[PDB]
């Protein structure tokens, strides 16, 4: 009886979860598998446009660790 | 993408525009919300995020909001309408050309001195260069209302209760 | 001054010169006033924003309370006009010149 | 005697809103004033490093500036750590 | 790639509302001792399909005493408004990162009062404008409740960031820390997207439908779809507020579950009061606003002013 | 040929009309009970999705389930003229369908059928909730078999 | 014989005031009506499957 | 700019839902049918309808109590100040102004729907 309602709220469901899994998977994708990086405050835009210099291929994700100098 | 102040501050005069050359005030007051959200827009593209965001939540969503309700109640047995006159025809019609003639004299020439001189060799041009750190200015500032502003919460806390109670006195009627 | 000051003064005097110049509606009038107080909050924003003067970024907030509370005066004025004569009409306001 | 306790029994009776919302506001108001704690809020928003530290040169007869961040000198901050 | 999320937001939000329709008759139905849709599809799962596909051809009749321009504009604002309002939200990670992501939720939601004052005013019949101010006046009279008790709950918070809201919430949930401000909260919420006891605007048996009277096929499934896409993001807002889930970095879908699962959860709650409960009169709950909730909320306000301050508890800004 | 596309989407058409009849709550005599009776957990309208409706905008079929009088014929014909279309009447009872009891009354028109066009005649005084919901599913195969897109395909 | 049906004065003393204000403030008898509704969820409908099932006569 | 690109996605949906919404069906419109719905009879314009003092005193008491929540939103930030006695002062301030704002109103009439 009651558990028929459950097909709609299993769709329901599934319709909620598809955007927070989209959108997770698209952050991982366009950021270099990794979180996109997050810039609240102006320190943490510096810190990205410094990574995007440094990187040689003008994505700040590419981080370049003491193999690239040291 | 290059210009994105210029066009959100025509758009806010040509709203002004709109809205002050006076048709029903319905239709005045949806230009000057217009007005308001490209405002809120060119302060949100200077930093100004809690500005701006105070704008839209109070002048947008309160003032106006206030003001609309209240011209549905005290209007007229038809609402007027933009058209109905000429007269906000050609006001809003000489607003239009003359804003666009002054952007234009502005835009090729960059060197006008109506009442003050401008220069439109950009709006990025003015932005300076350097970090603010691990907070927002703004939001520092205007925190300090508490800290620094003491007078300033003291006067304007007492305008406001002032206002509620000036409100109920002349509303009264009688 | 850079080209989007020129059109926030620009809007300023569009809103007093129709202030200025009234029609019927009291309403629209208001509006007008309250197209001014706009137009100078997204003024003093740009000077203090740009110019850094943290402490007064303040100061548009008190702008913007302090003009509200003017616009709710406003209102309620209005509102009693409209109740003496069914109308916002200022020709109405006119029994003072005897 | 009688007469406030006769109030607060009226008040809680037919407005427990309005009490509890006095009473919430009293607390609030009073409350702050008397915790050893609100000094160590103080002294925590003291204690977080917005801006940067620029270092001052040593004229000789500066004995309690530090010279390196580790050395025993210059504000602690292990009274925060078990707090 | 910035698109496809945009579009992957927007769909299936649509989608949900579309099931929330049906989820709703169902529920209602059950508690009435009867079914709800169970005919068409298998448990009725066609039913929002067939509404949907009927509305768009059914005739949509226009008032002949109707400002087009705004008759069409309040319909386009009020969807618009209530698909942008998901889009700070974190489920684990938001679409829009903002600083001020829910005074942006506070002033999106303020600028949705405009759908109702431009319909009732733009469909005329000199009667559905008075209903419409009606609406107003409540919308904007728990307005102020929901901003201070928003100010009031983010003082443990730090920020208006609503992915801070996950960290503020990491080891308890903010239910515990200040339940009567949800309680003050939830019914604010409720009264917002007019309804359960606060659906003055649309009474079926006080003005038929009120606003909604004129707006027939496409524009009301329009209307209809903008307030379900607002309820359920109001209880997520709710959830993500008070419930807060357990994130794990390397696995969101586990806080994405658990998010979906306690939204529905409080939409449910939303359809349950639905089914309880009779109908505030509108001074009723303007009363139970003004002199119940607002009180109470302003001596909530100052105790979580004095509480971080007196307990060393004050959050961090960043 | 092209006229398989339009039986298709004619099908689908009817079947979304059929699956959503929203009708309009038209009590106006003893008919009325039973047809809150069929609405009741027993028959639940509802779970053939046709739902409890309101204002004519946002109704499919005017059910008349009770006496017409020619003091509120005129309203009737009002909120007839009111629905969207397309529409459908449903003439419930013997007061309604031709008269019934109030036939030969000076007050009373014989059938809503002399003021609007009638689609279901559901006879009884009154029909059973059970005979109102198999005139109701009967109006339901009426609406399967119209052929609107396959009429203007060969116009 | 008759009865009165609203002839009962509510108590005044500390237990019974203090009664009607966590009534009052935590709506306990809000949360009585959720739960009857929420025990008719679970109950089987009085719904038949017409026209496959009739209403007796 | 993303922010941008997502409101213009979720406007042109909207209005895209509206040009569906209002166009597609088919129409035959006659008089009687678009006369303004007053439950079976026609409607009485009358002469501006929406008023009573009431209506609009609300309005302008949320106005008011609005400015002071305007006051009131720098509230997280204002707590992150070393010198936190005068900032709870002040915002304590802010607090009993705004209540005896609706004491005010409360007692004088005010939020009273009367006769
Ligand atoms: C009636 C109004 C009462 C207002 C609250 C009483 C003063 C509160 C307070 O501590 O103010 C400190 C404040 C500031 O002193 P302070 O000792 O907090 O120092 C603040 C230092 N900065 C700005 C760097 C954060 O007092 C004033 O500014 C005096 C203003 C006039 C007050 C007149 C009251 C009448
Ligand atoms: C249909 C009607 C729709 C009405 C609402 C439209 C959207 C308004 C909100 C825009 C986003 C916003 O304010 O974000 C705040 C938030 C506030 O938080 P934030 O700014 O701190 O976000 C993070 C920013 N950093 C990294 C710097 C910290 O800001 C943003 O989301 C982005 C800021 C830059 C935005 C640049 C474009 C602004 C465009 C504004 C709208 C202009 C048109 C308005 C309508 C005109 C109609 C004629
Ligand atoms: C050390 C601690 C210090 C801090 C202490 C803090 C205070 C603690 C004690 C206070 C408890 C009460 C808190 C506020 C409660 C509401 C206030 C109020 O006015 O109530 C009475 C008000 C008014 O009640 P009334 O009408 O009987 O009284 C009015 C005033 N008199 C008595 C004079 C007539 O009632 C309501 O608000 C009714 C709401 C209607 C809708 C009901 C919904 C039911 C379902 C709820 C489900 C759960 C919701 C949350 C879900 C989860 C969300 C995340
Ligand atoms: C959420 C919803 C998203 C969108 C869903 C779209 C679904 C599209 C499927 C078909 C929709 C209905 C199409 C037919 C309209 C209703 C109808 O029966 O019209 C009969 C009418 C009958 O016309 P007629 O000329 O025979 O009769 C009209 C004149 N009177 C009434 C006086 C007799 O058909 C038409 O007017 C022409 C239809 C052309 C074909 C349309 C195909 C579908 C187009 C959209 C895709
Ligand atoms: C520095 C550069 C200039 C800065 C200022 C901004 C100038 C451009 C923007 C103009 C804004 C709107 C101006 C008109 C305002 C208005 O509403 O005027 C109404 C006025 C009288 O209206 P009314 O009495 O209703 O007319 C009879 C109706 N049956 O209407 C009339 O009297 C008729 C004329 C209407 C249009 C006048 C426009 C004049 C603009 C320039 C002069 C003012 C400045
Ligand atoms: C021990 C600890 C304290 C216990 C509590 C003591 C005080 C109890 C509360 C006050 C009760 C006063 C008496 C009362 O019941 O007044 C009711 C009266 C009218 O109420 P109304 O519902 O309109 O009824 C009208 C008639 N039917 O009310 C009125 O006419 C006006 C009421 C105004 C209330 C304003 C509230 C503003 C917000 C207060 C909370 C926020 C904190 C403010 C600072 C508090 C400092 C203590
Ligand atoms: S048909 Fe019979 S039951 Fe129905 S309204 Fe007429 S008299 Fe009453």
């Amino acid at each position: 009886m009651w558990f028929e309602i459950l097909p709609g709220i299993a769709v329901m469901a599934a319709c909620l979860f598809i955007p927070g899994m989209a959108t997770a998977h698209i952050h991982k994708f366009t950021n270099g598998g990794k979180e996109k990086r997050v810039a609240h405050f102006s320190y943490q835009w510096n810190l990205m446009e410094r990574d995007r210099c440094i990187s040689g291929v003008n994505r700040y994700h590419v981080t370049k660790g003491l193999e690239n100098i040291d | 993408t290059m210009y994105i102040a210029f066009i959100l501050s025509t758009i806010f005069v040509i709203g002004f525009v709109g809205f002050s050359s006076k048709p029903s005030p319905i239709y005045g007051g949806l230009g000057l919300i217009v007005s308001g959200g490209v405002g809120c827009g060119i302060v949100l593209n200077f930093g100004g995020s809690f500005l701006g965001l105070m704008v839209f939540l109070i002048y947008l969503g309160g003032m106006l909001v206030v003001f609309g309700y209240t011209t549905a109640m005290a209007t007229e047995m038809y609402p007027e309408v933009w058209v109905s006159n000429k007269t906000v025809f050609g006001a809003f019609v000489s607003g239009l050309m003359m804003e666009f003639c002054m952007v234009y004299y502005a835009l090729k020439e960059e060197e006008v001195e109506i009442i003050f001189k401008f220069n439109g060799l950009g709006d990025w041009v003015i932005y300076d260069t350097g970090d603010s750190g691990f907070f927002s200015e703004e939001a520092m500032g205007i925190a300090a209302l508490y800290s620094y502003g003491t007078w300033l919460v003291i006067v304007t806390g007492w305008s406001l209760l002032i206002g509620v109670v000036v409100i109920m006195e002349i509303t009264r009627g009688n | 001054m850079p080209l989007v000051y020129m059109n926030i003064i620009m809007a300023f005097a569009i809103a007093l010169a129709g202030l200025l110049m009234y029609r019927s509606h009291l309403m629209s009038s208001l509006l007008c006033l309250e197209g001014m107080m706009l137009s100078l909050f997204i003024m003093s924003t740009l000077i203090i924003l740009n110019t850094h003067f943290t402490l007064a970024n303040m100061m548009p907030i008190i702008l913007l309370v302090f003009a509200a509370c003017e616009a709710a005066l406003g209102l309620s004025l209005l509102v009693m006009v409209s109740n003496t004569y069914g109308t916002d009409y200022v020709q109405n306001l006119n029994l003072l010149q005897c | 005697a009688g007469r406030i306790a006769s109030f607060l029994k009226n008040a809680w009776a037919k407005e427990p809103v309005l009490v509890a919302s006095f009473a919430i506001g009293g607390l609030a108001i009073i409350l702050p004033s008397l915790s050893p704690y609100t000094n160590y809020a103080i002294r925590i928003n003291r204690a977080t490093p917005y801006n940067y530290p620029v270092p001052l040169r040593d004229d000789g007869n500066m004995p309690d500036v530090p010279s390196h961040p580790q050395d025993p000198q210059g504000p602690s901050l292990e009274w925060l750590k078990n707090l | 790639m910035f698109m496809i999320n945009i579009l992957s937001l927007i769909i299936p939000i649509l989608l949900a509302v579309a099931f929330l329709t049906l989820v709703e008759r169902k529920v209602l139905g059950y508690m009435q001792l009867r079914k709800g849709p169970n005919v068409v599809g298998p448990y009725g799962l066609l039913q929002p399909i067939a509404d949907a596909l009927k509305l768009v051809t059914k005739e949509p009749l226009r008032p002949g005493t109707s400002s087009i321009s705004m008759f069409i504009i309040a319909p386009i604002l009020g969807l618009s408004l209530a698909l942008t309002m998901w889009v700070p939200l974190p489920m684990p990670y938001p679409l829009i990162n903002m600083n001020l992501g829910v005074l942006f939720m506070l002033a999106m939601s303020s600028l949705a009062v405009y759908s109702i004052l431009w319909s009732g005013w733009a469909s005329n019949s000199k009667y559905a404008l008075i209903g419409a101010l009606r609406a107003v006046a409540q919308t904007i009279s728990y307005e102020v409740t929901l901003a201070i008790i928003l100010l009031s709950v983010l003082l443990m918070n730090g920020s208006y960031t609503l992915s801070t809201l996950i960290t503020t919430q990491e080891h308890i949930w903010m239910i515990f820390t200040s339940w009567p401000l949800a309680m003050m909260w939830f019914i604010s919420t409720l009264a917002e997207t007019n309804r359960a006891p606060f659906d003055l605007t649309e009474g079926e048996s006080e003005l038929v439908s009120g606003f909604n009277v004129e707006y027939a096929a496409g524009p009301f499934a329009m209307f209809f779809m903008a307030e379900y896409a607002n309820i359920i993001m109001m209880n997520a807002f709710t959830a993500i507020l008070f419930l807060g889930a357990s994130h794990d970095p390397h696995t969101p879908e586990l806080y994405t579950i658990n998010f979906v699962l306690k939204t529905l959860a409080l939409t449910i709650t939303f359809l349950w009061i639905r089914a309880s409960y009779p109908r505030f009169r509108y001074d009723q709950l303007m009363h139970l606003l003004w002199k119940s909730f607002l009180p109470l909320t302003l001596a909530l306000c100052m105790w979580h002013i004095s509480l971080p301050i007196m307990t060393a508890s004050i959050p961090p800004q960043s | 040929r092209g006229e398989y596309v339009v039986a298709k989407l004619d099908d689908l058409v009817n079947w979304a009309r059929r699956s959503s009849l929203w009708p309009m709550t038209f009590g106006l005599a003893c008919c009325a009970v039973e047809m809150m009776h069929m609405a009741a957990p027993r028959y639940d309208m509802d779970r053939f999705g046709v739902v409890f409706r309101a204002s004519p905008r946002q109704s499919d079929v005017m059910i008349v389930a009770g006496t017409l009088t020619n003091k509120m014929a005129p309203a009737l014909r009002k909120v007839y003229d009111q629905m969207p279309e397309p529409r459908y009447v449903v003439s419930m009872g013997s007061c309604a369908n031709g008269g019934g009891y109030y036939h030969y009354s000076y007050s009373v028109v014989r059938g809503c059928d002399r003021i609007v066009p009638v689609d279901i005649y559901v006879p009884g005084c009154p029909p059973t909730a059970e005979a109102l919901l198999y005139g109701i599913l009967q109006l339901q195969r009426k609406i399967k078999r119209e052929k609107r897109l396959r009429i203007w395909y060969r116009r | 014989t008759y009865k009165f049906v609203n002839m009962r004065e509510p108590s005044m003393d500390m237990k019974s005031v203090t009664d009607r204000a966590a009534q009052t403030l935590l709506w306990t008898e809000l949360v009585r009506g959720l739960g009857m509704t929420l025990s008719y969820l679970f109950r089987e409908p009085a719904t038949i499957n017409y026209p496959f099932e009739k209403g007796p006569l | 700019m993303n922010i941008m690109l997502t409101l213009l996605t979720n406007v042109t949906l909207a209005s895209l839902l509206v040009l569906i919404a209002f166009w597609l069906p088919q129409l035959n419109a006659y008089s009687e049918k678009t006369s303004p719905y007053e439950c079976g009879f026609d409607p009485m314009g009358s002469a501006r309808l929406p008023f009573s003092m009431k209506f609009f005193l609300v309005a302008i008491t949320f106005l008011l109590f609005d400015l002071e929540i305007a006051l009131l939103l720098p509230l997280p930030w204002a707590s992150q100040t070393n010198n936190l006695k005068t900032m709870l002062t002040m915002a304590l301030f802010l607090l009993i102004l705004l209540a005896a704002s609706l004491a005010y109103e409360w007692t004088q009439k005010g939020l009273e729907w009367a006769e």
